[PDB]
């Protein structure tokens, strides 16, 4: 579409996200900084040596067909958020309470804002109890 | 600044070393062991009369390797508390010292400026630095592991104990009783309970034997029944030992995995929640952090079939049995 | 009343720190096996004649404090038997009695008794209170476990105990012939068979040894054999005794969830039957029994995947495939 | 429907089993023993504390859409029923007997009535053998 | 006849009795154990001189018993061969004689034949009666377990042979360079290698040991690697046991559900094949047969998880998934 | 030729039998193994003086037969490098020698020649046969399972290393301590040492005893402790070394499927491809190569039920569901 | 039918296989051993006691509903019957051949007649291969 | 058809691969050589007496319907080649990618020739990825 096109534009430059055709891993991980995301040089390398086309960070970006034509829709996906919830989830049945989702996302891993997961805890599932169906959730991600 | 991420490496990387030991790590500490190992060796030669001037003479530069070691070791861990807000700033490194083994260190370290400085305080300074020998496990291990197996079999231990104490305490009595007489070792049942100790756990010593057949006779029958039961803790705690172990790797295990979960739904919920500067930073998200954190979660997820691999199992199969019944219901 | 209900709760919970202890409640039992201990250690101090005055003294305060504690052991025990409709009564107090040691605590008693009062008798008497000892284990479990593990695994304790005695008779009848001569331990078969004994048990006290290097020869390639096999046992029991105790648990967690089962059950016919004090009732009931009955249920039956697991997968998986069979029956 | 409102009626004051919205779990107790359940004061508690909206016996009953709209039909149920018949089911195929029905019920747990346990006996399975269909029991209880 | 029948009853009774023993059926063997054993000890007593004619005594009057019961026990045995068309007739017993325990049956009871007619010819008989003893275990089963665990955990064993061996000879050699000199126990390797074999084995009988200080912190440096590995065996004897003999009660196991299969398929395709004297004979045989064969192959089928129950498991849900193919196929 | 593939087979097969045994090869190993066991012996026994001529005698006999043998194994050994393209030609033979046992093969060799051609030297030669010795595990496999082993039950082993040596420092101080006096054994903590090693170990020489009764009330209490502790490891490794075999001989059985399932995809592949000399061709190759090659996978597929059973099971438990799901979704 | 009333009339004395409703063990015995059965004392004697309804020989057999109505086509019937034939399938896949059939029957368990056991190998499955399968062999017993 | 009577006419005297009914075996084993397969005297002696009527070489040749009509679609290959792929697809996802199948080909068990490797990475499966499904190769094997 319009968005893909117009992304596909920079993509064509921005492979290894810089102005040409590079491994460009710092200069990707610098434009990652600037943006806000601030990376790390061996978190940008392995992520550009694992999917890529010519393996050098100079792909003739088949990324365009993985980014916007896949859905993200993989079974992979769903099986792997069921089991990532599963590990959170003691006992199961829809064991995460919105106490903990705030808990784990705040606090472990990525600390992403507490305004962020305040719209997690309602978009992803409004009933904020602790039997939150888990089915919601992965299709919340593929298809919700 | 260059400088300051080298400081914030340096700092790290020396913390580790210090603190929570790996791999090639275990070389200082082993250093320190042998350090420590060392000064109660030239100790014990400086017992032995017939040469101690020599081991006088290199106590005194052991000791002021040690003095400096353990002074630099002090320090370089208290400013090796840089990789956390927990111990940063002045009260930081105040709390870091209040953990108590950073004390016994500071004992340690006052020990050895009191030996250079210079006779029951001496004894006592020295065996402040087997103090720190002592101290070598700081997070317990050693002791909690042999607390925690001890715990969890405690009724075949306590059966192990009781039956051969008993057993003692009668075959004492009865070989005590057959010997009393003719034999000089069993002059009192005290005399027959320190025979009794040494046979039982096959040390053997043999200065206290039976004489008399019936003696004999008693004692080894009484010996068989022991042996076996004086032996057994020791295979007791060995099962448990392996078992315990297995059940903690096991479980540290698990939680290498929770890393990745958090990775994956963090990233899922905010990529999700985005959907050309923004487009081009949702594209790299997208990609690289899907690519990398489904691929890590995965190789963390497979192994150990114990309950993990069945409880995997149990899961999907429970809903896909839910959907047997949904999916009839909605035929007919 | 509230006195009778202190008096209910105070009955039921001596009966139980005397009967049926656990947690801290060990610690009396603690107490009372320190004091019979010390009991056995003041009587081998009195032996040793050299010091016996001092020992006779604290003996007669000790046997005082027995005497006291073992009265109002038995007082307190009997009494404690208000908990259930059992042992309630004069005829109730008479049945509790009749079991063997409220006998034995009965004679340890009055033996303590006539020893105050107070050379035959007297050592009969001292022995009474070394039985309360060895009555330490009420119901049987340091015994019942053993005979128990010993019966279980018959076959490889008989090839030991088989094989064991047999190169036992074949080892000591040639290191017999070959020292029969020059050495003047072995003078006799029976002399070798001794011998045999403290060695292939490790003890060694080396009170006999081979001389000649025929026999060395023979003793070590003997030996070899030998020591690896008296101690096989050892390794046996302590396997055995892992084994089965783990197993006990097993059993012993399962009638844990029997409880919950006719929880719920009674719970859920009586709701059922029964569908505004009625509707009250039976709103409060249905609430507060369910949420309470079928969570702790729930607590009560996950764990433990051996058979339990499996045995729950297969009964699902059964009706499950019952009903795949019948699905495609029913479509076509 | 009627009833439902009725009992609401004294539930808006009686949450806690009392005339006032209050934690009121001794009064509780005490109606409940005057009714002739006679409950443990820590049972009591437990319960209130389980499933509670203000958490503090003074809940603002959201048990009038617990009690009555859930029809107690939860597959959960269903489960754990069948779990319960399980332990005694020795070999399973319906194992119990009419016997062993009367023998749990009157002898462990809640010693319910012998008359009851009759009722028990006939109206949940009249055929009373040993391999009484637990299919039936768990609709008894959720559906038939 | 009742007569024949009765013959048959004891005939198999004694059979059972006598070759394959079980419950209460090894009091018997007990009895004959000890007999021999008896012979044993009296025998070793008519060695101690110093009182031997009241040994001689009883062991004349043990040796009439011995002969009357092992004659009777070849006669009874041999004559306890009615039981199948194997062991049946003149040229039956016959075979049944050729089996080799019955020869060595025959020899000792010949030996005993020759002891009370009537040095050497004496000292072999008695040894025949010792061959007795040996001949306990008839159906190898001490020797078959044992060869058969050795030969299965043929790596671990010869490890710790190896490194054993090699260690042994190593600290042998270093020790008694050491001590060559000062100690005079360490005259010559050989000495050595006793002192090393008599250490390792922690027998430590205490006739040799190290003096000089180099000597002793080479004996305990290498005793710790040593001690360690000459007990191994043994553990891995254990566990080889055990595990051995948990296999082959479940292989036994398995043989107990062959008879209930040959019944229900015999049962089920006579009565098909059938399908009013009769009616009634199909009416009982249908009945009486099936509810009982059906039972008892049932109670037979259940436990063992191991691979039993998973083997059930996955047949059944191999046909489960065979049809859930077959119905999608079927539908569209 | 019939002269080349005779050539060629008798290549093979000593070539098996020298560098990789299995079944009846083990005899030839165990020939040379007997006969380098011979050479120590007799070198032991030419120390023994007072017989040493006939030694001498013996040994020299023995050594040609050692040089004769030595040198065939070397020819034989390195023209048995005929199997493989990897060392043949005579470029390949000089590789097959760089290996690193063939060179110390070569120096035994040439050890012999240097024996027999003629004390340092000499030593050092007759060692250099110990080191054929200790080359008998070529492929290192006695070793390499030990350090694994170790490595693997690190924790435990550690744990066990620590307290035993933390008591046998303290039991050591307070004997020595209590027996300074009195007991003449302990003159200084050396020899205090020296005992808690020798007690704590189970060896028991018994020249060093404790006799104050407060020396020998530490001595026990110590005892048990230690005594425990020093025993421990071998139990762990027992335990390990099965565990670990167990592992090998599961990983070693998967490969034994490797072969197959290459045999199975190759013959199918080829076949499909191809589908009347072609068409007698692709009969034959379908017919055989499938009946054989089917039949020994499946042979090779079913046992060992741990993980591989149940990963087969999960995978075609995967494609079930998968299809459950799509077939509901294919009717509405 | 006819057949099943016709023996009705001799089963209303031989519950226990005699004329008179009683015990009869003895006599049931006797009498099938004049049929040929031969049977057991105590191997009469279990059967009578499981399946019956006075639990004395004579009861007023119920088993005129058991036997002919019973077409004794219960699944517990066919799982049976597979596992016997799992014990004889070595590694499965309609393991039996028709020698280890014979073999069996007429060496093992009771020995059938050599005829009758060619009859199960010619009617049960004709084939006569090492892959019988057992799915018609239950039917066999059950439908086919 | 054609082909199948056509080589039934060489089978008729070549059913152990010759031109007379015998065993045949080694007259088998240096045709076989002739036509390029040069066979093992043992795997030919092996694979006679398994499949084979007369049990000695002369078999009256039922391999004439063996062969021929059977489509070699038994579920027994797909599952045997599922298992095959399996001991290669270490984590599966249709793991083996076109360097590993020319690695075990051309490397191990029968090295077959790089062209015909080469030609079965496109025909079996054209993408070449490190996923291909196996569902398709069983497929192509049986049906595909
Ligand atoms: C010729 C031949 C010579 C033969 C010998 C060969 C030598 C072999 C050496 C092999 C191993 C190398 C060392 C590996 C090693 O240390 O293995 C470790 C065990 O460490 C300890 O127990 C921690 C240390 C505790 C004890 C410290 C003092 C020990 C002094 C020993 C003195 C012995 C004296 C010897 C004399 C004998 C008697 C006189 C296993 O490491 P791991 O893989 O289990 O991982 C760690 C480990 O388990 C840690 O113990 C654990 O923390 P703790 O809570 O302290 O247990 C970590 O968990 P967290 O991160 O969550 O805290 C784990 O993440
Ligand atoms: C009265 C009564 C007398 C009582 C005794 C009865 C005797 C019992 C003998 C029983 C067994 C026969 C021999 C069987 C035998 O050797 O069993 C072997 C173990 O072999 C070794 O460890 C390889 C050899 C290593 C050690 C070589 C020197 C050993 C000298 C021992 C001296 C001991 C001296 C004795 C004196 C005692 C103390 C003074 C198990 O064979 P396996 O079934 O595990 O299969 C082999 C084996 O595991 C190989 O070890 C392995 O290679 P490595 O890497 O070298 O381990 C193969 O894998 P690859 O093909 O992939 O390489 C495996 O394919
Ligand atoms: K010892
Ligand atoms: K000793
Ligand atoms: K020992
Ligand atoms: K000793």
């Amino acid at each position: 579409t319009e968005e893909q096109i117009a992304e596909f534009k920079e993509a064509f430059s921005l492979f290894d996200k810089d102005g040409d055709g590079t491994i460009t891993t710092k200069e990707l991980g610098t434009v990652m900084r600037s943006l806000g995301q601030n990376p790390t040089e061996a978190e940008l390398q392995d992520m550009i040596n694992e999917v890529d086309a010519d393996g050098n960070g100079t792909i003739d970006f088949p990324e365009f067909l993985t980014m916007m034509a896949r859905k993200m829709k993989d079974t992979d996906s769903e099986e792997e958020i069921r089991e990532a919830f599963r590990v959170f989830d003691k006992d199961g049945n829809g064991y995460i309470s919105a106490a903990e989702l705030r808990h784990v996302m705040t606090n472990l891993g990525e600390k992403l804002t507490d305004e962020e997961v305040d719209e997690m805890i309602r978009e992803a599932d409004i009933d904020g109890d602790g039997q939150v169906n888990y089915e919601e959730f992965v299709q919340m991600m593929t298809a919700k | 600044s260059a400088a300051h991420k080298r400081y914030r490496r340096l700092q790290n990387w020396v913390y580790n070393v210090l603190e929570r030991p790996r791999g090639w790590a275990f070389v200082y500490h082993v250093f320190i062991f042998l350090l420590v190992f060392s000064c109660l060796v030239l100790s014990v030669l400086s017992t032995i009369q017939e040469h101690q001037e020599l081991a006088n003479e290199c106590l005194l530069i052991l000791e002021f390797v040690m003095i400096v070691v353990f002074g630099l070791e002090y320090i370089v861990r208290v400013w090796s508390a840089g990789c956390c807000c927990r111990y940063r700033g002045w009260q930081g490194r105040f709390r870091f010292a209040r953990k108590p083994f950073c004390v016994i260190d500071f004992i340690v370290f006052v020990a050895s400026v009191a030996v250079i400085a210079a006779t029951s305080a001496l004894r006592s300074m020295r065996f402040l630095q087997i103090l720190r020998m002592v101290r070598m496990d700081r997070r317990g291990g050693t002791w909690k592991l042999l607390g925690s197996v001890v715990y969890a079999h405690s009724k075949e231990l306590i059966t192990a104990w009781y039956i051969g104490f008993l057993v003692l305490i009668f075959a004492s009595f009865l070989v005590y009783l057959a010997e009393k007489d003719a034999n000089s070792d069993f002059s009192s049942y005290a005399d027959s309970l320190w025979w009794g100790t040494i046979t039982l756990t096959t040390i053997g010593y043999g200065d206290k034997t039976p004489h008399t057949w019936l003696g004999r006779v008693l004692a080894a029958g009484f010996a068989l029944l022991g042996i076996s039961f004086f032996a057994l803790p020791a295979g007791i705690l060995g099962s448990g030992f392996a078992l315990k172990v297995q059940e903690q790797h096991r479980q540290k295990h698990f939680e290498k995995r929770r890393m990745p979960a958090a990775n994956l739904i963090q990233a899922a919920w905010r990529l999700y929640s985005t959907d050309p500067a923004v487009k081009t930073v949702i594209r790299s998200i997208r990609i690289l952090k899907f690519l990398v954190a489904k691929r890590k979660f995965k190789e963390t997820l497979r192994p150990y079939d114990v309950k993990d691999v069945i409880e995997q199992y149990s899961a999907g199969h429970l809903d896909m049995l839910g959907r047997i019944k949904s999916l009839q219901t909605r035929v007919d």
